[PDB]
RNA sequence: UUAAUUGCGAUAACGAACGAGACCUUAACCUACUAAAUAGUGGUGCUAGCAUUUGCUGGUUAUCCACUUCUUAGAGGGACUAUCGGUUUCAAGCCGAUGGAAGUUUGAGGCAAUAACAGGUCUGUGAUGCCCUUAGACGUUCUGGGCCGCACGCGCGCUACACUGACGGAGCCAGCGAGUCUAACCUUGGCCGAGAGGUCUUGGUAAUCUUGUGAAACUCCGUCGUGCUGGGGAUAGAGCAUUGUAAUUAUUGCUCUUCAACGAGGAAUUCCUAGUAAGCGCAAGUCAUCAGCUUGCGUUGAUUACGUCCCUGCCCUUUGUACACAC
């Protein structure tokens, strides 16, 4: 049985399911490499976990991310969370627990949202206004 | 033969108990099956102005009727399938049977 | 391990494939091009008049590759856009059904796409081979 | 805010009054014993009762 | 061959229809509520009433009339829908029955206050935790007033009103 | 590309040079509302500086061939060096002048 | 009624859309010693049109005196090479 | 990267279809100033005349000008799809024209006078200066003077 | 008479009406109950529609 | 002190009830249980491409097995401000820090006292009392119009005045929800057409089909260049089509043409404290046809506060009153 783990990354509506396996050190999303998410800025945003933790930690890991839902920004954030949490789960399953702890400590030091899904859920719209809080307009005369 | 019983109720408690007794009855009858697949609840929502006339602040209210749908696929002789249908009836839970 | 339009960027590959198709010129352009606006939502025809059909063809071929099967309605929805309906709010509008359908027909004739069961057009084996070849050419030339 | 109301305060006071030796200064075990020692019509209400009972035990343990 | 949503909505509208028909026809018979059970080729409608014999009729003539009326109105095959009259348990603990009784008394001509107090006392002695009666309209006057006669205690907010309160 | 020092350094230098230190608040007085000079806030200094730079960039980019990016860069350069020709520094010194006057 | 203004003269620039030799030699000799080069810089330092400035930028980058930094559209940044 | 000499050949102002057209601008968007032709028609006319669209209006040849105006005057003879035209199946003869600067005004006045003479509701509204396409005149259109 | 009701009533408010009060205003076609809103706000509880939000 | 007649307490009051809270739905967490050819996961049976080193990227339900990470739902668990530090008649509490999915009663709703208003509604009701009409009727129905008319004033809004942009091409993304029976809905795909639309059937009474609703704003390249300009698209002319028995005082869409004010708006005034404002579009409602309107939904996601009673009000106490149809 090949060592393999299954994780996810979430956002407002974006779900990025990640399969992480012992491979030759590659990252791919929807069959595309991590270098072709093509916002040219959120691209470095999703580079952030790999660069922060060092590429030596992806020596023999292949990551496959399947992404569904939410706009482009939410999808990218879900991708980055999914790959970070997948690497953390792989190191928790097979690598030293001390190494996993320092890995996730560096992750959380750089950004809390690489491992913890956001809690900002949309506020439902209520009648009498176009949004959650905004009302229409109060006219007297 | 792969028959399928679909339960299309609104009362989640009665639907759950009918599903539980049906699956345990097939368990005691030694029937091959899958578990009760629970499709997403379908809400039937109507947004209506509270006032019957047009006066007052524009307040609304949304009435939601929740429909809970389950289905279990069984493989059993027709006599036992009919017996299954004719046992464990809870009013309000509507049950229908198809094949494949 | 292997080349693919998946591992090649989008705009540059579609431009390269469009250039290849235009340079060959065996695609049976319908001849009513240089007239239409490619949609009822667009207010102008494409800016590069002598081409833009090879660009649409490259986009459609790559889209078919990336997916399994798409049809004329799918292409209309995809290439549609927000239409400026005067003082009315914008809204999504489909593309030119005839343009998308005829680019499908041309790709069918050249064998890049094939009519798949359950409707729609799937990628063909020769289309797979060709598009992978352009991806390999792109990565061997640029790098 | 966090100002517990009369129902929870009074029920916790009664629980402390008649169950001081059995229940302790730990919220978790206080709640896991309250659930079985007194019926509550709500899990959230029982958690509130257990939290205030733990607070009262802490207050009692000194003075 | 109808959709599940339309099937459930049609069942609800059907229930509302028979409830209104029974509450308008069987008013003097103490009708309080109904329940419909679905059985293959058999829909059984249970009429909860206080005057069960009167809603049954003489030798079943009135129950037959009701069954045939429902059959032909809802276009069922004759014999598919069967009507069973059941004497309602705890007539006091039924707001519909008590309101029907109060309406009947006011139609007779009993005093508003006396009838309301009798209703309240009966409801409370029947095992109710609380009773409230509001009479609104022109009561020996020209300007409408609303009198409230209550005993015990009721509630207004939450889920406990949504279940424990019968209006 | 211009002023080849650290872009982050010139940005923060513009921020700290543009933070308005003396401001004014409305006071009732009685009869005619007047104005009272008030010092003090570093968080408001930072906030007002950022808003001033951004607003001046928006104005100088509005209805102009100059792009918003380059006009923001020019404003930040001007503020960091200290020139009184940038919108943000101009408004800063105006605010301090009126505060000193009503002082 | 009233046009919500004063109806006075504006700046009324005279940017040239087409250049001649007296412009070609000038641009070719003056695009050096420019710390920052942009389409807007060319327009406001030469009094020419935006399309002409973009053509000048592309031709100058083709020959090569200025080096590019960012290839993004709607904002072109260039620096002279010394 | 061609450089054109500002000679009399490159004229900043030209006369075309009895109206003045500016140079210094794109050829199609200078054709657009001809009353009766818009951006679509100007682009199509330039494409069928084979003059480069990105070329400026100041630098054209006499043959380019005359060919362009010929295409405007006689669209259907040059493989125009015949639904591009603004006078489709005329009430007078029934064939298809596309008008020029003077004939757009001529035909507009002619059909306005036709409606006014036959006393149609649309013509009567045009005569009164009111809205004809059935808008709400209660609140808008106040600046009619 | 062949003109007493000759006008078509195949769509709109002439055809559609409330199934409890014969009202042409406030109808609810959604899910095919054909009950006007005013009466539905009364009968919704026993139909099955309940308020939760 | 709290959001709170919320509590700690004081105490001619003690004991209670309603309202608040509790409660009930909805949104957050579960690699814990039950699971699932109407949802997604792995070697391959078969077959595709670069590539055969020993990989990478796809398609196939009756060709296999195993799983619910993700999807769905049921049963639950979880958070009660948990643990520390500071403060307080050293109480109720509050303020910080660490964990935690979640620490402004977790966010948002539903429900919601007494007592009233001569507020709205007899044009929702076969819900109604009194008055009026009741046969060339104020009943009902048929044919036409009107509710849309236009000097003018007002309110809710949609589009803008622009290169943080317009246009053209290229990319790829949601969530809410609806859908055909004594009658034809949502409609894939092939074909025709520039377009709007038109033709044939399998698809779906529905997590199986529309529908991954491939939405839009948005990102990548180009064209435009501070010019009411390729900004804006009002007002009009010609034609095509669709819905309807019927469109004319244009239903609506489409094609071409026409290319108006508007260069950011006075006094005044509205809404809003985080996924909120704002931008963007989508779905449902009325819908034969008609959204620039509502009810929700999701996408991108600022500034500024963590206060005060200054204006507008509100609650409590004290106080004065010649007020009580109550300033």
């Amino acid at each position: 049985a090949v060592p393999s783990v299954q994780t996810f990354g979430k956002k407002k509506s974006a779900t990025a399911v990640a399969h992480v396996k012992a491979g030759k050190g590659l990252i791919k999303v929807n069959g595309s490499p991590i270098t072709l998410v093509e916002p040219e800025i959120l691209r470095f945003k999703v580079y952030e976990p790999l660069l922060l933790v060092g590429l030596d930690k992806f020596s023999n890991i292949d990551i496959r991310v399947r992404v569904t839902g939410g706009g482009h920004v939410s999808q990218v954030y879900a991708i980055r969370q999914a790959i970070a949490k997948g690497l953390v789960a792989y190191h928790q399953k097979y690598v030293d627990e001390q190494s996993k702890n320092e890995l996730k400590k560096a992750f959380t030091s750089y950004d809390r949202t690489l491992l913890i899904a956001d809690s900002r859920r949309p506020e439902p719209k209520k009648f009498g206004g176009k949004g959650a809080r905004s009302r229409f307009q109060k006219s007297y005369r | 033969i792969k028959i399928r019983i679909t339960l299309t109720s609104t009362k989640v408690k009665q639907l759950e108990n009918v599903s539980s007794n049906i699956v345990k009855n097939a368990e005691q009858h030694n029937l091959v099956k899958k578990g009760p697949v629970r499709l997403p609840t379908k809400v039937l929502k109507i947004s209506t102005r509270k006032t019957p006339n047009g006066e007052g602040s524009k307040t609304w209210e949304t009435y939601e009727m929740r429909i809970h749908k389950r289905y279990i696929d069984l493989e059993a002789p027709v006599q036992i399938v009919k017996r299954i249908t004719q046992i464990t009836i809870e009013p309000g839970v509507d049950v229908e049977v198809v094949v494949a | 391990p292997g080349v693919s339009v998946r591992d090649v960027a989008a705009q540059d590959f579609i431009n390269a494939y469009a250039s290849f198709l235009q340079r060959q010129g065996k695609l049976e352009v319908p001849g009513y091009v240089d007239i239409v606006k490619t949609s009822s939502g667009n207010e102008m025809p494409p800016q590069d008049a002598e081409g833009w059909f090879y660009k649409r063809a490259a986009s459609v071929a790559r889209h078919i590759y990336m997916r399994k099967q798409v049809g004329v309605g799918k292409l209309n929805k995809l290439y549609g856009g927000a239409k400026s309906r005067g003082v009315r709010p914008y809204k999504h509008i489909d593309a030119s059904g005839s343009i998308n359908r005829k680019v499908l027909q041309a790709l069918e004739k050249i064998g890049i796409v094939e009519i798949s069961p359950k409707g729609g057009r799937r990628i063909s084996e020769n289309g797979q081979r060709d598009l992978d070849r352009i991806a390999a050419q792109t990565l061997e030339e640029d790098e | 805010g966090r100002v517990r109301t009369k129902t929870v305060k009074r029920a916790s006071k009664a629980l402390i009054e008649r169950y001081y030796p059995k229940l302790t200064l730990d919220f978790q075990t206080n709640k896991r014993l309250c659930d079985e020692i007194a019926t509550i019509q709500s899990k959230r209400l029982r958690n509130k009762i257990a939290g205030y009972t733990t607070h009262l035990m802490k207050r009692i343990q000194k003075g | 061959l109808i959709s599940k949503k339309r099937k459930l909505v049609a069942d609800g509208v059907f229930y509302a229809e028979l409830n209104e028909f029974f509450t308008r026809e069987l008013a003097e018979e103490g009708y309080s509520g109904v329940e419909v059970r679905v059985t293959p080729t058999k829909t059984e409608v249970i009429i909860r009433a206080t005057r069960t014999q009167d809603v049954l009729g003489e030798n079943g003539r009135r129950i037959n009339e009701l069954t045939l009326l429902v059959q032909k109105r809802f276009k069922y095959a004759p014999g598919t829908i069967v009507l069973y009259a059941e004497r309602v348990q705890d007539r006091g603990l039924s707001a519909v029955a008590q309101a029907e009784s109060m309406k009947f008394k006011l139609l007779n001509g009993l005093a508003i206050r006396r009838a309301a107090y009798g209703v309240v006392r009966y409801v409370m002695e029947s095992g109710a935790k609380g009773c409230e009666v509001v009479v609104s309209g022109k009561l020996r006057a020209a300007r409408a007033k609303a009198m409230k006669f209550a005993d015990g205690f009721l509630i207004h907010s939450g889920q406990p009103v949504n279940d424990f309160i019968d209006t | 590309v211009l002023t080849d020092q650290n872009p982050i350094q010139v940005v923060v230098d513009a921020i700290t040079n543009t933070g308005p230190r003396e401001d004014t608040t409305r006071v009732g007085g009685g009869g005619a509302a007047r104005r009272q000079a008030v010092d003090v806030s570093p968080l408001r200094r930072v906030n007002q500086a950022i808003a001033l730079l951004t607003i001046g960039a928006r104005e100088a980019a509005f209805r102009n061939i100059k792009t918003i990016a380059e006009t923001l860069a020019e404003e930040l350069i001007n503020a960091a060096k200290g020139s009184s020709t940038s919108y943000a520094i101009k408004k800063k010194d105006e605010l301090e002048r009126v505060a000193k006057s009503n002082r | 009624k009233k046009k919500w203004s004063k109806k006075s003269m504006k700046d009324r620039a005279q940017h040239a859309v087409i250049l001649d030799q007296e412009k070609y030699d000038r641009i070719l000799k003056e695009v050096p010693t420019y710390r920052y080069v942009s389409v807007s810089v060319l327009v406001d330092r030469l009094k020419i049109g935006g399309s002409l400035a973009r053509i000048a930028l592309r031709h100058l980058e083709k020959e090569g005196i200025i080096k590019p930094i960012s290839k993004h559209s709607k904002q072109a940044i260039y620096t002279r090479a010394t | 990267s061609l450089v054109v000499q500002e000679q009399g050949s490159f004229q900043h102002i030209l006369r075309l279809l009895n109206t003045n057209v500016d140079g210094n601008i794109k050829i199609v968007y200078a054709l657009t100033t001809i009353k009766g032709v818009g951006r679509r028609y100007s682009n199509l006319v330039c494409k069928k005349a084979d003059v480069d669209l990105h070329k400026r209006a100041g630098e054209l040849t006499q043959e380019e000008l005359e060919r362009i105006v010929q295409i405007m005057q006689n669209p259907t003879h040059y493989k125009i799809p015949a639904w591009f035209l603004n006078r489709q199946n005329d009430i007078t003869d029934g064939k298809d024209y596309h008008t020029l600067a003077n004939n757009v005004e001529s035909k507009l006045r002619d059909d306005l006078e036709r409606l006014k003479k036959i006393r149609a509701h649309r013509g009567i509204r045009h005569f009164w200066g009111l809205r004809v396409r059935g808008q709400h005149t209660k609140t808008t259109g106040r600046r009619r003077a | 008479e062949n003109v007493w009701f000759s006008h078509p009533r195949r769509y709109g408010k002439g055809s559609r009406q409330c199934r409890v009060c014969s009202s042409h205003t406030g109808l609810i076609r959604k899910y095919g109950l054909n009950i006007c809103r005013q009466c539905f706000r009364e009968k919704a509880n026993d139909i099955g529609f309940n308020k939760f939000r």
